[PDB]
RNA sequence: UUUGCUCCACACAAUAUAGAUGGAUACGAAUAAGGCGUCCUUGUGGCGUCGCUGAACCAUAGCAGGCUAGCGAAUUGCAAUGUCAUUUUGCGUGGGGAUAAAUCAUUUGUAUACGACUUAGA
RNA sequence: AGAACUGGCGAUGCGGGAUGAACCGAACGUAGAGUUAAGGUGCCGGAAUACACGCUCAUCAGACACCACAAAAGGUGUUAG
RNA sequence: GGCCAGCAUCAGUUUUGGUGGCAGGAUAAAUCCAUAGGAAUGUAGCUUGCCUCGGUAAGUAUUAUAGCCUGUG
């Protein structure tokens, strides 16, 4: 019921976030995806490495600037993803992607603000252990991507400063519950622990 | 020999009368007891006191507990309505956190409009010494 | 097809003036009701009789409930079934509770397997194996051992709402 | 206080339909909080409202509504049909609607 | 089908310590420390004692059971070439043209080069793993014996010499010139 | 040639909603594993505890939301938005603020089908 | 290319097979409600990211009869007899 | 005296819940009870070197300081 949701797509299948997104955006949800860098696909490397460079076989004869451009970027592979789930050519379906943004990293924006998870679309709930996964970082940065060693860069620049952000609020949790426990032996608390509460 | 350090895994591992919480279906919530070991799968119940008959469930409908009482593989429901109060096992149910959970959400959710409101009234109150027991900077 | 009940079937040619008194004929069939089951007596009577259901008559069907639903068995199956090229002879092994929860074990067990349907498999005999010996499949043999203790390593909590507001842990 | 709704603010999923046919006196509604058909049949008969804005000003007011009722179950999740009274126009798929509690046998 | 329970056991030697948490195992013994990942396997280790480590799995194939006694085998490989070590002795075999093999320490480390392979103008550079000491034969002109305290940072470095020293475009039957290992032996023994 | 324009302050009118009505409430890594607590020689360390859903947590007592420094709350008749939040754009009111370029025509040829390009000129 | 028996298209829309004269369902006054057929229920797309037991990892996996193909011959791949 | 709503009371068709009474079967089978035999994935006790009163090692011992099956009522 948030106005705007951000999704870790960390450790996330890449056909089944798509799906439970685009039928989530098509209901009038502004939902945003976050660090698809680190989003996972079924199949060994090499096996979805050769289903792209089947895609990138498949460009225009006569002029290749009209025929299907192959993004490289692991953002745009999964805008490649949910756009086929969506009826793009119309109205209704131009308008469900004008409520979608979709980046790799955290960028400042969405940084301080909670990311969500989405549970039928993780990789380990569904994959049965022992199979052979991809991380679409590696897959991406190998048909072209420049941007991954920047990515990785600026998530190390992050990581620090909500590392940072933690420890102040955990060491405010633990001055919190040290004093609380004095404000339980009351009357009301024994009032209100009936309630369920 | 030296020491040796090991951190894998404790596990609630399916085993002759360990107590179960069946989470599906017609006995939905209540306590049980396996019996018997039918294949990897598929297991034998029974729970007396929590009412339950004894079914051949599988695993997927069953929750495991972190507790055990000691019983011979496939004893009857007379046997297993004895050691279920011989070992004592719905006050030691009682007393763990999971079963406060799960009647506190029980509670949370049978109360009416009167003890929905005598809630706020009174967490105006616990909000209140809150800011009187961490009252600094 | 459906979830099996267990019946018997008596059947009997029609008597004429000759011999009016003609020998009973005694199955016990896994079907799935009342009207599967008698057409499955008049197939396996007709592959080992002169007789048909025109010419004879359904003396008495009951259904055959078990004696001990709730105790585990190994039961050891014959069955013959028709491949894409031939005919067989098997032995299975069940362990399930009940006899009728064997036979349901059976055809899910063959037509995963081997891809043989409920058309071309007759059951031939279906005993439950008395002592610890005639047990001779290696996959039954494992949960015939003492202490008998196994985890479960990996699980997964089924969701409801589409959202989740942490990392979800598979411990048990 | 801030506290000042009754309703339960669904969405409007689209047109009863079939595939690649539609009919547009059904509408299904995604009400919130509701996973099963049982537990939907509580919301049966209460009325919706699509509160809308508008340019031009009738009886004094900027913002019209579309009224009608919540008529039957849809499949399996909790997704009524509705019937409203002059059908909701299909550039309201996504769009929030308000299930009221007015007909109420609480 | 999937076996409800399959074990193996570690002995662990005297003197020896192993650290496991998260499938990653650290060794450390008399001498060397080795660390191992093993974070692709399905795998649960258990301290059943100070001497021995028993190593188990649950519900696994055919394919998984027969990768627990790989597990076993390498963390026993890895206890080895801390208590012993390994050392690799590799052997010349030319028929007219000597090979010539020295060490040198370029820019990175020691490249290990040989000359006159087959009467080659081309040095054939190749660098050493470390944790792997490089030892000549002083009593036999015609040996090496390469040694370390991991199989394999020794052996891939002494299958790195078979590979770049081979033959190119002539009958490898007659022309069975190059640098062979024929002993796998222990530092200790 | 204080008519231009820029910005900041209510008095406005006005247009436009892909669709606000308590709160988008922030570690990272691992899942055959972790969170939190707790001391300890500070570790791939002892010890306790927790998960099995966020149905949580935070907020929320009044005329669509008061007060004298305890009173105001009715008849909006039995339901009919029963409203009210924004994004813009012009116009008054006064508080400041800055005081230009481009194109055509003429020219140049490093350019040139025409446009374009590159140059020069108070 | 040619006959026998019926059914259909021609002369016929409709729901399904993405698409199609002939296949599956079913044949049509204009509307409302209810229930289904054939086919379907991750998303495009209305409807279970249902449930249950298995099998399968493919460096061209495989997925809706007509129908848009595949064979002898193989393989200590794995599973079952 | 008109249109448009809302609610009652009905009617026609329908959809979806709550709950009660019976009837049948091996007059359900089971469980539970009663009893008699039996065995093992062997309980007690007992017998062996270890040794934490047999523990863990196995030999007897078929309910004992756990129980299980099968028949019959």
């Amino acid at each position: 019921s948030q106005p705007v949701v951000v999704i870790d797509a960390k450790d996330h299948l890449l056909g089944r976030l798509a799906s439970t997104i685009a039928k989530q955006v098509l209901n009038g949800q502004k939902i945003v995806v976050v660090r698809a860098e680190a989003l996972n696909i079924s199949g060994e490397f090499f096996r979805n490495k050769l289903k792209y460079h089947d895609f990138l076989r498949k460009a225009t004869a006569f002029n290749k600037t009209r025929g299907p451009f192959h993004f490289r970027a692991p953002s745009r592979i999964l805008y490649k993803a949910i756009r086929g789930m969506v009826s793009h050519k119309t109205a209704r379906g131009k308008a469900a992607l004008e409520r979608l943004k979709i980046f790799e990293g955290i960028p400042p924006p969405y940084d301080k603000k909670k990311r969500v998870v989405v549970p039928q679309a993780l990789r380990v709930l569904r994959l049965k252990p022992g199979r052979k996964y991809t991380t679409l970082g590696k897959l991406s940065t190998s048909v072209g991507w420049k941007y991954e060693d920047v990515v990785a860069k600026l998530e190390d620049k992050r990581k620090v400063r909500s590392a940072e952000y933690y420890a102040k609020k955990r060491a405010f949790t633990k001055k919190v519950s040290s004093a609380s426990a004095a404000a339980s032996e009351s009357d009301v608390a024994k009032q209100l622990a009936s309630f369920g509460y | 020999s030296t020491d040796s350090i090991v951190k894998a895994s404790n596990w609630r591992l399916v085993e002759v009368g360990r107590v179960v919480l069946i989470k599906k279906g017609q006995s939905a919530g209540k306590l049980a007891a396996i019996v018997e070991i039918i294949d990897q799968k598929k297991v034998l119940i029974d729970g007396p006191k929590a009412g339950v008959p004894r079914q051949a469930i599988n695993l997927g409908q069953v929750v495991l507990t972190p507790l055990t009482f000691a019983l011979p593989r496939g004893a009857r429901t007379a046997t297993v309505s004895k050691k279920w109060a011989a070992a004592a096992v719905c006050e030691k149910w009682a007393a763990s956190s999971w079963a406060k959970k799960i009647a506190q959400r029980e509670r949370r959710a049978a109360l009416t409009d009167f003890e929905r409101f005598q809630v706020m009234v009174l967490r105006k109150q616990k909000r209140y010494t809150v800011k009187k027991a961490l009252a600094k900077a | 097809m459906a979830h099996f009940k267990e019946y018997q079937v008596i059947g009997r040619r029609l008597p004429t003036e000759s011999v009016p008194e003609p020998k009973l004929f005694r199955m016990r069939i896994f079907a799935s009701n009342e009207v599967i089951a008698k057409s499955r007596y008049w197939y396996f009577l007709q592959k080992l009789h002169k007789v048909k259901k025109a010419s004879g008559e359904i003396v008495s069907i009951n259904q055959i409930n078990e004696a001990h639903p709730t105790k585990v068995k190994n039961f050891g199956v014959w069955v013959r079934y028709d491949s894409r090229s031939g005919t067989h002879n098997m032995y299975k092994e069940i362990r399930d509770v009940s006899r009728v929860a064997a036979v349901e074990t059976l055809y899910q067990d063959m037509a995963a397997r081997h891809r043989a349907r409920f058309r071309s498999i007759h059951i031939l005999k279906v005993a439950e194996i008395e002592k610890t010996a005639d047990v001779k499949r290696q996959y039954v043999k494992q949960f015939l051992t003492k202490d008998l203790k196994f985890p479960l390593p990996h699980r997964v909590q089924k969701s409801t709402k589409t959202f989740s507001y942490k990392r979800p842990s598979t411990f048990y | 206080a801030e506290s000042h709704r009754l309703y339960v603010k669904g969405k409007h999923l689209s047109y009863q339909r079939s595939k690649r046919v539609n009919n547009p006196n059904v509408s299904l509604i995604k009400i919130e909080g509701v996973a099963t058909p049982q537990d939907a049949q509580f919301y049966l008969g209460k009325r919706i409202a699509y509160v809308y804005r508008a340019s031009k000003e009738v009886r004094g007011s900027k913002i019209r509504v579309m009224w009608g009722k919540v008529t039957r179950t849809h499949g399996n999740s909790g997704v009524v049909r509705a019937t409203f009274r002059n059908n909701l126009p299909a550039k309201t798929f996504g769009a929030s609607v308000r299930i009221f509690l007015y007909p109420s046998n609480i | 089908m999937k076996y409800i329970q399959t074990e193996q056991q570690i002995e662990v030697p005297e003197g020896v310590t192993v650290s496991i948490k998260s499938r990653i195992v650290k060794v450390v013994g008399p001498r060397g420390t080795l660390t191992k990942n093993l974070k692709h396997i399905d795998v649960t280790f258990t301290k059943v004692n100070n001497q021995l480590i028993k190593v188990a799995v649950h519900n696994g194939g055919r394919k998984h059971v027969a990768a627990l006694r790989t597990v076993k085998s390498l963390v026993d490989n890895m206890i080895t070439g801390v208590t012993k070590g390994y050392k690799y002795k590799m052997r010349y075999v030319y028929a007219h043209f000597p090979i010539n093999v020295n060490i040198v320490e370029k820019d990175g480390a020691k490249f290990i080069e040989v000359r006159n392979f087959l009467g080659d103008k081309k040095i054939r550079n190749v660098p050493v793993r470390d944790g792997v000491t490089i030892e000549f034969s002083t009593n036999v002109k015609d040996e090496i014996v390469l040694s370390g305290n991991s199989v394999e940072d020794v052996s891939q470095n002494a299958a790195d010499l078979q590979q770049i020293c081979r033959v190119r475009n002539k009958d490898i039957r007659k022309f069975l010139d190059g640098i062979y290992v024929s002993h796998k032996g222990f530092i200790t023994e």
